[PDB]
């Protein structure tokens, strides 16, 4: 059933995710592009051939705007907070709405490195930009899987990957990078837990495990 | 004098600036207008990077000039 149930996994999260895609063709090209290693249509806004639309920027903000708690600024930050309703439906897009908090923690985690890969050079950034509300969302996440805590993740491992995504100062700002280190947690944390296996294969697309 | 920096996302800041301000004032004013740390700030004018400590006047940046700011967060 993890085969057959691949595709409909990650399309039922997307579903949540842009809820607020009133065109639908973001929400589309999320779910079409994980068959993909990489592609050439980047989100960045910035022409730098990439595949690029200047208005898929404010685009973007818009989508995601609602998911938050308080609306965005236009840089990243670790008080950005996505609405505990929102955080519910996309464990109940899982099938986590009861599951153990390290469950629901692992799969935040996991849906953080999703987003860390979006927003990557193979995806839909390049090596110098990244678009930054699919940034904000794995950094958001991040602040939920702190509060949860999650065995394996250190406060500070959270915070450097925050810092990451962020773009602080002396931070190594690169998403490919990140989703790598991450990818590694979460399969280390997995080695020995077959629930939290079922759960990676459940999110991470096949094509990018 | 004014000068407009235009974001990706559809706004259009509006700063009071010197010509004889640097880029590192200008992208100080921004943080204080937006709260944006100016270590991420990539501003750009007629397509080139403009470097700190260099001044609005050394890259010939006049009134009503319009300037686009990048984050740098790399992909």
């Amino acid at each position: 059933e993890v085969l057959f149930q691949g595709p409909q996994n990650i399309s039922n999260l997307l579903d949540q995710i842009f809820q607020h895609d009133e065109q639908g063709a973001y929400r589309t090209l999320f779910k079409e592009v994980v068959r993909k290693k990489d592609t050439n249509r980047k989100l960045t806004g910035i022409k730098e051939p990439y595949s690029i639309d200047e208005t898929d920027p404010e685009k973007l903000k818009k989508i995601f705007l609602r998911l938050y708690i308080s609306p965005p600024k236009l840089y990243i930050s670790r008080n950005d907070r996505i609405s505990k309703e929102h955080i519910k439906q996309i464990l109940e897009a899982y099938g986590l709405q009861e599951a153990a908090p390290e469950e629901q923690s692992y799969a935040l985690l996991a849906i953080s490195a999703l987003f860390c890969k979006y927003s990557s050079s193979g995806i839909f950034g390049t090596e110098e930009n990244s678009p930054p509300e699919l940034r904000r969302y794995a950094c958001s996440l991040l602040s939920e899987v702190g509060d949860m805590r999650l065995e394996g993740v250190s406060q500070n491992e959270i915070v450097d990957y925050q810092n990451r995504l962020r773009g602080a100062k002396n931070a190594f700002t690169c998403t490919a990078v990140l989703f790598s280190t991450i990818q590694k947690k979460l399969q280390l944390l997995h080695k020995d837990q077959k629930n939290l296996k079922k759960i990676y294969d459940q999110i991470i697309p096949l094509v990018w495990q | 004098m004014q000068i407009f920096v235009k974001t990706l996302t559809g706004k259009t800041i509006t700063l009071e600036v010197e010509p004889s301000d640097t880029i590192e004032n200008v992208k100080a004013k921004i943080q204080d207008k937006e709260g944006i740390p100016p270590d991420q700030q990539r501003l750009i004018f007629a397509g080139k990077q403009l470097e700190d400590g260099r001044t609005l006047s050394d890259y010939n940046i006049q009134k009503e000039s319009t300037l686009h700011l990048v984050l740098r967060l790399r992909g």
